[PDB]
RNA sequence: UAGCUGGUUCUCCCCGAAAUGACUUUAGGGUCAGCCUCAGGCGCUGACUGGGGCCUGUAGAGCACUGAUAGGGCUAGGGGGCCCACCAGCCUACCAAACCCUGUCAAACUCCGAAGGGUCCCAGGUGGAGCCUGGGAGUGAGGGCGCGAGCGAUAACGUCCGCGUCCGAGCGCGGGAACAACCGAGACCGCCAGCUAAGGCCCCCAAGUCUGGGCUAAGUGGUAAAGGAUGUGGCGCCGCGAAGACAGCCUCACUGGUCGAGUGGCGCCGCGCCGAAAAUGA
RNA sequence: AGAGCGCAAGGGUAGAAGGGGGCCUGACUGCGAGGCCUGCAAGCCGAGCAGGGGCGAAAGCCGGGCCUAGUGAACCGGUGGU
RNA sequence: UCCCCCGUGCCCAUAGCGGCGUGGAACCACCCGUUCCCAUUCCGAACACGGAAGUGAAACGCGCCAGCGCCGAUGGUACUGGGCGGGCGACCGCCUGGGAGAGUAGGUCGGUGCGGGGG
């Protein structure tokens, strides 16, 4: 995804937001700038890039770079983005998170039940050649109560989990139900 | 519970922190009106979506009633109210998420959630999930 | 540093009494009345002060 | 209703900060323990009081780990 | 176990620094509130004999020597770690005589 | 006797409070301090502001302590699925300590922490500033409003403190229909002069039925909520379509039919609609 | 450092104020610069001087207790002394 | 002037935990012995004395790795002196000056004063 922007200086950041335009910085062990980008074409494109995929921006100065998402403050009260961040990557693995597929439905969930997908991706430290679209998780063996940790993992070439190994990534659970009222309302 | 003691009022100053993001289920009830929820309207609010969706899938209660709720016995003005009447409420500033649901689709999801709301003292919006998460 | 021109226009009463000894430190007493003091740091922060009921000008 | 009491409130702080002149025996910092330490030039009493032992400009220190100090720098 | 070297600080002026080796034993009177020593009669590791107790006596009296010379009085002895005795007590009794 | 009530008589000029703290068989009373006034002395110090140093733990935030806390994972103690009882583990749509992940809460919790506040130094500041000594006091029912908290029911023209303000003493003047404290503004006297403030400029009533551009069809405006609706404009995205689409021609879909070119769903904003029952005449 | 520090909470504290031992009785006399707090009266801190002592080799420390509660003007009288 | 070690003070975790490696000439420790000084609620563990043989294992010094710990911007927001505007309200918005906490990027296996000894 690629996606235009403009440099900042000065200009009140409010000021900004009524135009439109929604602040930001690019930064990373090298450089850091203040910026901004139209709202609705930003919303647009992180509704699908959000952090796992990669995003260039165009720069007025013609240069187009590598930048991730590192993070973006909402603002509380009719959620709405105020302010987003822009890793420029470079060629050393830079750790960042990867979405993941959970396949197949669960012997629990089939035979009544609920998945609760915990992790919805995983942080990992990978190079930027390596971006994996997702990683794929064979949640058909989980029967109600079970439950896959970071260390059943489909780790693909080049890639390698930065968080817990003994993390827990989903798991199924008992269903809501009237039943269970009954027996609430005896207690 | 188990804690200490009854607590003062205090007010309900911006909505500074009182709001967060979906991070538990598909859709998600929100707070618009700041005010103090009773625990009975907690309960009301969580049978309305399960009755709704009998052998539903999730539901995710996010706050918790901690604030003793005073009241005096209709009487004149002196020691304070034992009160505890309504017992227990949280504090709910506008933009926080209330209620979370997931293992149902949207029709489920929306008519539970809604439900919800005329069980709830506030104006409240449904969520999906954008795509925003920190 | 030139000079500054200050124009009392608008009524202290009602307002918090050091506002009203900030207008006594610049010398203001009556309203719409003129008054020149010389551009300082000691100066400028007492009519910053009472900005909202004088108006000024340089000289 | 077992409440509604206190005590006669101490009037307790730093009593004299940094930068200010002091004559001997000026008391600096009336404290609950040794929420300020002793130092060049002044002793504590009983009580915690820190106190100048001479004459001069009283002066703040803190050394994290060690605590915070109060001195008093002489010249007169 | 150096709460010794606290009290000594916080009372006077011009500490007789003194450490000692299994083989070996060191002075230096100093003036903190700056931290810079005055005069350091070194022992074993200078030129001294073999007993460290009749070395002791020695060094003691030797930093006198240099020390006095340049004007010095305060006896703020630094009794390290090490209990006031034998050793110690006689690069003591060797400034308590010089 | 009356720590209570009432009454207290000529004029002009200057200044001008208090309704707080402490103690009080004290609580509508007193004593000292605070605030007013007069005289003498001191003489740039005073409020306020600039620069600098130190002190601080509130707003906010946070979980590192004290505790609270939903979900999950993991695992001592309870019940066991396959059963196995004189034994066992992955694990059970079973109750849970500790711990871990996710997610939160607190006046009497704080790893953090502002704005600000206090004080000192230097500087500006000659003001019904300031300091010292004395003579004379009154005041010690306060109130409304804004703000920060407690109490109360996130009731009261409620109550109790804190910071400020005004009324009190400015029920003198202009506006708010009328209205101590809301907006404007501090009345020495005179004038058949001028300029503005707030608020206004259709008539009552001074001043534009002013100019340019929108919105509203309810008398909204002329003062109510959850909630509800093809009210009405503005904005945006998502589905069908001249490969003929949307309605109705039993039809919706769709082709020949044909008006054939728009149509269906959602979301955001402005103004309005319903919700909306009271006692002398509107 | 979540223990302890006689007791409530708090602040403080292991670079001790906590625990153990040796010797000791400054839970001294006569004073007290300078201050905290403060309407008054009270309350609190205190270096230092003199006298005669304690512990330490010494620098030094000791005018009770880690600190903040554990209290009562005057009047009237008892008791011991001058 | 430069390197290494020893004693000491300052900054007070970017100085720490852990892991690996390195130093015994000197220094230091460990170490040998318990007669003398001194010591154990018992023990020469500790304090202490007299000292060779041995060792760098322990401890310590020096040097590497960022797993934990620790430090941590910029940007934006909260909050807020002061000045305003909006609703019945629980509340909300603007101007102006100040501006966090969290989180991101990153940093960090220290720095330095004095004295002594060794090359
Ligand atoms: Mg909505
Ligand atoms: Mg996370
Ligand atoms: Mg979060
Ligand atoms: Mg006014
Ligand atoms: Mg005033
Ligand atoms: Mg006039
Ligand atoms: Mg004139
Ligand atoms: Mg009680
Ligand atoms: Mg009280
Ligand atoms: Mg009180
Ligand atoms: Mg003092
Ligand atoms: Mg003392
Ligand atoms: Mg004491
Ligand atoms: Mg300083
Ligand atoms: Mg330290
Ligand atoms: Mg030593
Ligand atoms: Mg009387
Ligand atoms: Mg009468
Ligand atoms: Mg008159
Ligand atoms: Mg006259
Ligand atoms: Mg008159
Ligand atoms: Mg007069
Ligand atoms: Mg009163
Ligand atoms: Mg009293
Ligand atoms: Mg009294
Ligand atoms: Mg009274
Ligand atoms: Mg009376
Ligand atoms: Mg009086
Ligand atoms: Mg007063
Ligand atoms: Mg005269
Ligand atoms: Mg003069
Ligand atoms: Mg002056
Ligand atoms: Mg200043
Ligand atoms: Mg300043
Ligand atoms: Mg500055
Ligand atoms: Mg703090
Ligand atoms: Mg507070
Ligand atoms: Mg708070
Ligand atoms: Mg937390
Ligand atoms: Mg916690
Ligand atoms: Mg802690
Ligand atoms: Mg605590
Ligand atoms: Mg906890
Ligand atoms: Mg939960
Ligand atoms: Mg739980
Ligand atoms: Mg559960
Ligand atoms: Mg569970
Ligand atoms: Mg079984
Ligand atoms: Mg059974
Ligand atoms: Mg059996
Ligand atoms: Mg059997
Ligand atoms: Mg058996
Ligand atoms: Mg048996
Ligand atoms: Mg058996
Ligand atoms: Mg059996
Ligand atoms: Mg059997
Ligand atoms: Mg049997
Ligand atoms: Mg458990
Ligand atoms: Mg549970
Ligand atoms: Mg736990
Ligand atoms: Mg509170
Ligand atoms: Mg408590
Ligand atoms: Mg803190
Ligand atoms: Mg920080
Ligand atoms: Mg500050
Ligand atoms: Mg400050
Ligand atoms: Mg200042
Ligand atoms: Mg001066
Ligand atoms: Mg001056
Ligand atoms: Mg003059
Ligand atoms: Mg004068
Ligand atoms: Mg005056
Ligand atoms: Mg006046
Ligand atoms: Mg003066
Ligand atoms: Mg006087
Ligand atoms: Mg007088
Ligand atoms: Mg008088
Ligand atoms: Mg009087
Ligand atoms: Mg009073
Ligand atoms: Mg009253
Ligand atoms: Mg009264
Ligand atoms: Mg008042
Ligand atoms: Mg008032
Ligand atoms: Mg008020
Ligand atoms: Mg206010
Ligand atoms: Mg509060
Ligand atoms: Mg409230
Ligand atoms: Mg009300
Ligand atoms: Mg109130
Ligand atoms: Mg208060
Ligand atoms: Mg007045
Ligand atoms: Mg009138
Ligand atoms: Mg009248
Ligand atoms: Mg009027
Ligand atoms: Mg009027
Ligand atoms: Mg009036
Ligand atoms: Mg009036
Ligand atoms: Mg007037
Ligand atoms: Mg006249
Ligand atoms: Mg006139
Ligand atoms: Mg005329
Ligand atoms: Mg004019
Ligand atoms: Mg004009
Ligand atoms: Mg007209
Ligand atoms: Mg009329
Ligand atoms: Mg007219
Ligand atoms: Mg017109
Ligand atoms: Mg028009
Ligand atoms: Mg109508
Ligand atoms: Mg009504
Ligand atoms: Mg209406
Ligand atoms: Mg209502
Ligand atoms: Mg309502
Ligand atoms: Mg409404
Ligand atoms: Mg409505
Ligand atoms: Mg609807
Ligand atoms: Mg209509
Ligand atoms: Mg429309
Ligand atoms: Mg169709
Ligand atoms: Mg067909
Ligand atoms: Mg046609
Ligand atoms: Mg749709
Ligand atoms: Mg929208
Ligand atoms: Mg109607
Ligand atoms: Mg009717
Ligand atoms: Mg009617
Ligand atoms: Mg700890
Ligand atoms: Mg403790
Ligand atoms: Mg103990
Ligand atoms: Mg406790
Ligand atoms: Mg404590
Ligand atoms: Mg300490
Ligand atoms: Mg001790
Ligand atoms: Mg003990
Ligand atoms: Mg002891
Ligand atoms: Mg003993
Ligand atoms: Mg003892
Ligand atoms: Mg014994
Ligand atoms: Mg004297
Ligand atoms: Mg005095
Ligand atoms: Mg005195
Ligand atoms: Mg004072
Ligand atoms: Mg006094
Ligand atoms: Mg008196
Ligand atoms: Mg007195
Ligand atoms: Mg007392
Ligand atoms: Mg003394
Ligand atoms: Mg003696
Ligand atoms: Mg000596
Ligand atoms: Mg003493
Ligand atoms: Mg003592
Ligand atoms: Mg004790
Ligand atoms: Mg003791
Ligand atoms: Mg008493
Ligand atoms: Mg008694
Ligand atoms: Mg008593
Ligand atoms: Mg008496
Ligand atoms: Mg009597
Ligand atoms: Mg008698
Ligand atoms: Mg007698
Ligand atoms: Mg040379
Ligand atoms: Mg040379
Ligand atoms: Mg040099
Ligand atoms: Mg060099
Ligand atoms: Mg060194
Ligand atoms: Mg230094
Ligand atoms: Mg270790
Ligand atoms: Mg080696
Ligand atoms: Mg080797
Ligand atoms: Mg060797
Ligand atoms: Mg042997
Ligand atoms: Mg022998
Ligand atoms: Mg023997
Ligand atoms: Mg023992
Ligand atoms: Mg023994
Ligand atoms: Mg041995
Ligand atoms: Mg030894
Ligand atoms: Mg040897
Ligand atoms: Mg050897
Ligand atoms: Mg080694
Ligand atoms: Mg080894
Ligand atoms: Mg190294
Ligand atoms: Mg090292
Ligand atoms: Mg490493
Ligand atoms: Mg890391
Ligand atoms: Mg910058
Ligand atoms: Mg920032
Ligand atoms: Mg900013
Ligand atoms: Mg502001
Ligand atoms: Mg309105
Ligand atoms: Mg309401
Ligand atoms: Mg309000
Ligand atoms: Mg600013
Ligand atoms: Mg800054
Ligand atoms: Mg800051
Ligand atoms: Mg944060
Ligand atoms: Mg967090
Ligand atoms: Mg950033
Ligand atoms: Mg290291
Ligand atoms: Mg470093
Ligand atoms: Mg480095
Ligand atoms: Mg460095
Ligand atoms: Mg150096
Ligand atoms: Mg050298
Ligand atoms: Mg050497
Ligand atoms: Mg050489
Ligand atoms: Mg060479």
């Amino acid at each position: 995804y690629r996606l235009k922007a403009y440099y900042r200086e000065g200009e009140k950041p409010s000021a900004l937001r009524r135009a439109g335009k929604l602040p930001g910085v690019m930064y990373n062990r090298h450089l850091n700038r203040k910026v901004y980008v139209d709202l609705v074409e930003f919303d647009k494109v992180f509704r699908q890039a959000s952090i796992h995929h990669v995003i260039v921006l165009e720069l007025p100065d013609g240069q187009s770079l590598p930048t991730l998402v590192r993070q973006v403050n909402l603002d509380k009260r009719r959620r709405r983005p105020e302010h987003v961040d822009f890793f420029v990557l470079s060629d050393e693995p830079v750790e960042m998170y990867v979405p993941l597929r959970f396949v197949g439905t669960p012997a629990g969930v089939r035979a009544g039940g609920v998945l609760q997908e915990i992790h919805r991706d995983i942080l990992v430290k990978v190079s930027p050649r390596n971006i994996p679209e997702f990683i794929e998780v064979d949640v058909s063996g989980l029967e109600i109560g079970d439950s896959l940790h970071a260390s059943d993992l489909k780790l693909p070439p080049g890639v390698e989990l930065a968080v817990s190994p003994e993390e827990t990534i989903a798991a199924v659970v008992p269903p809501e139900d009237v039943e269970k009222l009954a027996e609430e309302a005896a207690a | 519970r188990m804690k200490y003691r009854k607590q003062q009022r205090g007010r309900l100053k911006g909505a500074t922190k009182g709001g967060d993001y979906v991070a538990f289920g598909d859709f998600g009830l929100v707070a618009l009106e700041p005010a103090w929820i009773t625990a009975q309207q907690i309960e009301a609010a969580r049978v309305a979506m399960v009755r709704h969706f009998r052998r539903g899938g999730k539901i995710f209660i996010r706050i918790f009633p901690d604030k003793p709720y005073t009241k005096k016995p209709l009487e004149v003005r002196m020691g304070k109210g034992k009160g505890n009447v309504e017992g227990y409420v949280a504090v709910v500033k506008p933009g926080r998420v209330m209620f979370e649901v997931a293992g149902v689709t949207e029709e489920q999801a929306m008519e539970a959630l809604r439900i919800a709301g005329h069980k709830l003292p506030i104006k409240t919006k449904i969520v999906r999930r954008d795509a925003y998460d920190e | 540093m030139p000079r500054l021109k200050v124009k009392l226009v608008k009524s202290p009463i009602g307002y918090p009494k050091d506002q009203k000894a900030a207008l006594k430190a610049l010398g203001l007493r009556r309203l719409q009345q003129e008054r020149v003091l010389e551009d300082t740091p000691a100066i400028r922060g007492n009519v910053e002060k009472v900005a909202h009921l004088v108006r000024v000008e340089v000289v | 209703t077992k409440n509604g009491r206190d005590s006669q409130a101490k009037r307790l702080g730093v009593k004299r900060y940094e930068g200010q002149v002091v004559r001997a025996g000026n008391i600096l910092v009336r404290q609950r323990g040794t929420r300020f330490k002793p130092g060049k030039n002044v002793g504590m009493g009983r009580d915690f009081t820190l106190f100048a032992l001479v004459d001069g400009v009283v002066e703040f220190q803190d050394r994290g780990r060690l605590g915070r100090y109060v001195h008093v720098r002489p010249l007169a | 176990k150096f709460r010794v070297r606290n009290r000594i600080k916080r009372t006077g002026r011009l500490r007789l620094s003194v450490f000692r080796s299994l083989k070996h034993i060191y002075a230096q009177i100093i003036d903190d509130e700056k931290g810079v020593t005055l005069v350091s009669a070194s022992s074993l590791a200078l030129k001294l004999k073999g007993n460290k107790t009749e070395v002791a006596r020695q060094v003691g009296r030797a930093l006198a020597e240099k020390a006095l010379a340049l004007g010095i009085k305060q006896v703020a002895f630094d009794r390290g770690p090490y209990k006031y005795h034998g050793r110690v007590k006689a690069l003591a009794e060797g400034a308590r005589e010089g």
